């Protein structure tokens, strides 16, 4: 029944309060999602000036309930089944040879709007490194997001590695550990092992003067026959 | 004032209200802060009569939002066959690329709309076009198990 809420275009708002190596900042996001096509059309602005980290590093943190689950896989859609009460999303993110992010968020309907409210805490970053040094190219790769059931917590465990392009041709890995748990006490669909396939494109609004990110992204579930 | 009403009428599918607004001087090429036009919204939601009215008043058929999407991208995605035809007859760029490098043929083949794939091909859709992640419409057809579409694309190269 939670899946019924995603039959069409849903408006989306994202709010993030971030702290990285002392530098505090906030990002606000606006746009739409349509799970029929696994599609997100969003725009993000830093509402506290210059963003202290590169935009690509915040993507994963800034709504997997909008992933396209094909017909023969809808049994395995935890994110939608947790709706509208929602779910808690928690991550630890380890940047190879560098600092780490930890994040907690709630994803739920506030009205007819699906909202993602985020707290991010970053520690142990090099000031001359790829992150705080801003040596990441402004784009994004495609990834495989691996999902497991977690009956213990009545939720899911999810794992993956983000590949960040570095301006000198090398790559910076970001190792993602995450778990999701229902906020409501209703039942939820616990899935067999599978993954999400992700595609994103980063771009710039020509008429936007604030530090910002335009994000188009497509996600589909897979790995079950 | 007028532009905002037109976007809303077009989104809601209110053909009669759209005709009045145009007659009362509304900007046919009005655009919100993310670059979306009334023709975008009509085309996306399948409102044929509104699409035809907007085009008659000189709507930019190839207008692109911030995500690089044109009305043709959206109609081909949603499976609105007649609107896709109208857009192409009215000069729509058949091989326009959104910010992921999707062409209308990519989206139609992905979303499973066979008849639209055939219209796009009929109007010269580039079968060998690659999106930002190297995927061809054929690649997207097999990824999503649309074998009929994968076949027609195969015999079109």
């Amino acid at each position: 029944k939670g899946e019924e809420l995603f039959t069409g275009v849903v408006p989306i708002l994202v709010e993030l309060d971030g702290d990285v190596n002392g530098h505090k900042f906030s990002v606000s996001g606006e746009g739409e999602g349509d799970a029929t096509y696994g599609k997100l059309t969003l725009k993000f602005i830093c509402t506290t000036g210059k963003l202290p980290v590169p935009w690509p590093t915040l993507v994963t943190t800034l709504v997997q309930c909008f992933s396209r689950y094909p017909d023969h896989m809808k049994q395995h859609d935890f994110f939608k089944s947790a709706m509208p009460e929602g779910y808690v999303q928690e991550r630890t993110i380890f940047f190879k040879d560098d600092g780490n992010y930890k994040t907690r968020a709630e994803v739920k309907f506030e009205g007819d709007t699906l909202v993602n409210r985020i707290e991010l805490k970053g520690i142990d970053f090099k000031e001359d490194g790829n992150i705080l040094g801003h040596k990441l190219e402004y784009n994004y790769n495609s990834h495989n997001v691996y999902i497991m059931a977690d009956k213990q917590k009545n939720g899911i465990k999810v794992n993956f590695k983000i590949r960040h392009n570095i301006e000198d041709g090398s790559v910076q890995l970001a190792d993602h550990y995450q778990q999701n748990t229902p906020i409501g006490d209703g039942p939820v669909l616990l899935p067999d092992n599978h993954y999400l396939s992700t595609q994103s494109a980063l771009s710039k609004d020509p008429n936007e003067k604030r530090d910002h990110m335009v994000l188009l992204e497509f996600v589909t579930a897979a790995g079950i026959t | 004032d007028l532009g905002k009403k037109l976007l809303e009428a077009a989104r809601a599918g209110q053909d009669d209200e759209v005709r009045i607004l145009m007659a009362n001087g509304a900007d046919v090429n009005a655009a919100d802060d993310v670059g979306v036009t009334p023709l975008h919204l009509a085309a996306q939601r399948g409102h044929l009569e509104i699409v035809e009215v907007l085009l008659k008043y000189g709507a930019d058929v190839n207008a692109a939002d911030l995500w690089g999407q044109t009305p043709l991208h959206l109609a081909a995605t949603a499976g609105h066959l007649e609107i896709v035809e109208v857009l192409l007859k009215n000069g729509a760029d058949v091989n326009a690329r959104d910010n992921i490098g999707h062409t209308p043929l990519h989206l139609a083949a992905w979303a499973g709309h066979l008849e639209i794939v055939e219209v796009l091909l009929k109007y010269g859709a580039d079968v060998n076009a690659q999106d930002k992640f190297g995927k061809t419409p054929f690649d997207l057809a097999i990824d999503n198990g649309n074998e009929d579409i994968a076949e027609v694309l195969q015999k079109a190269a």
